[PDB]
């Protein structure tokens, strides 16, 4: 949540996150999501509004970010692990924006 | 002992075991049982 | 995590994994809980158990739109005495459909 | 019409809906 | 059920508004 | 009109159920 | 059934309005 | 009669809705 704050998340315009809590596998998405809702992430950038999205039987968890670059980014954390969500999150959108 | 899984909105056409033996129960009295019925369940609620 | 294992509860185990907060209410109303929660949309409530019941977010939503149990169980004598009322209403329906056709003509003129 | 108001009496929830149901069919 | 709708089919009018009565009566 | 109310009143519920068809076809 | 749908359509407004309210009335 | 009006009163708001709503469609 630390590394997401340095990179000053202004460029981001919307940040959903859809998973499924009842699945054994959603824990890493989940640590994303307070890694981005975080106070110092949530208050860099007032124009971005992040939602979180709640389902039983979607099975599939999925986080989607759109920015300003005209850019959308999409990661579907199945097997993937939080920092390297966070990492790829950082330089894709950091880079580019 | 444990409790129920929670099925959900994609799929969950399935309803419980009791409201249907409670309306089955229901649908094999007769009506001044039927009557009787509605008169106990009147006066309590 | 043991306590709840061990507890007739045990299917809330995937939901404590990660970090949480337990939101406790006695004699509980759910709409009234959602409505403080929709005001954050980062802060997402998962499971749950209401009255014995366990529910995801979506059982949340229904039990919210539902009305009190007062008026359920008061809905529920209609319901049930419906069968009765309808015979009466049903047998009383044949004179009122005479009413219906002579007032039908005097409309006409 | 006191014989069958008993013998309604005597019918089974399911037998005086299809009863009803019959009556709206036919009346 | 048809035995009843056959018994009932037979009643003249004042003696079905007797039945209604009668069932208004007791059921209510 | 009270002679009508009488013949109408000794109508066994087929009758009545003909009468109103009859009277609904119009 | 014929000879009441005849008496029926031979009355006026008024004495079909009244035959409503006696009928109302009887039943 | 008597576990019909328990098994009622048992029942959470959820199972009552539903009850009220197969009682609804059935008759």
């Amino acid at each position: 949540a630390a590394a997401l704050a340095r990179l000053g998340l202004r460029a981001v315009k919307q940040v959903r996150v859809q998973f499924c809590p009842f699945e054994k596998n959603v824990e890493s998405t989940r640590t994303f999501l307070q890694a981005v809702s975080s106070e110092k992430v949530r208050c860099t950038n007032l124009n971005c509004s992040v939602i979180a999205d709640v389902r039983h039987d979607g099975s599939e968890p999925c986080v989607d970010v759109l920015f300003g670059d005209g850019h959308r980014l999409i990661m579907r954390g199945a097997h993937l692990t939080a920092q390297e969500m966070l990492t790829a999150f950082a330089s894709h959108i950091q880079a580019r924006g | 002992e444990a409790l129920a899984g929670a099925p959900l909105d994609n799929a969950p056409k399935e309803y419980p075991p009791k409201i249907q033996q409670l309306v089955q129960d229901i649908a094999s009295l007769t009506l001044l049982e039927i009557s009787d019925l509605n008169e106990l369940l009147k006066k309590t609620l | 995590k043991p306590f709840l294992e061990e507890s007739k509860y045990q299917n809330l185990l995937p939901l404590f994994v990660g970090h949480n907060l337990l939101l406790v209410s006695e004699e509980p109303k759910v709409k009234e809980m959602v409505r403080i929660l929709k005001g954050i949309p980062f802060l997402p409530l998962l499971g749950g158990c209401i009255d014995d019941t366990i529910l995801s977010r979506q059982g949340f939503i229904n039990y919210s739109k539902l009305p009190s149990l007062a008026l359920v169980q008061g809905e529920l004598v209609g319901g049930l005495t419906f069968l009765t009322a309808q015979t009466y209403s049903m047998l009383q329906h044949q004179p009122r459909q005479l009413t219906a056709l002579l007032d039908q003509y005097v409309k006409q003129q």
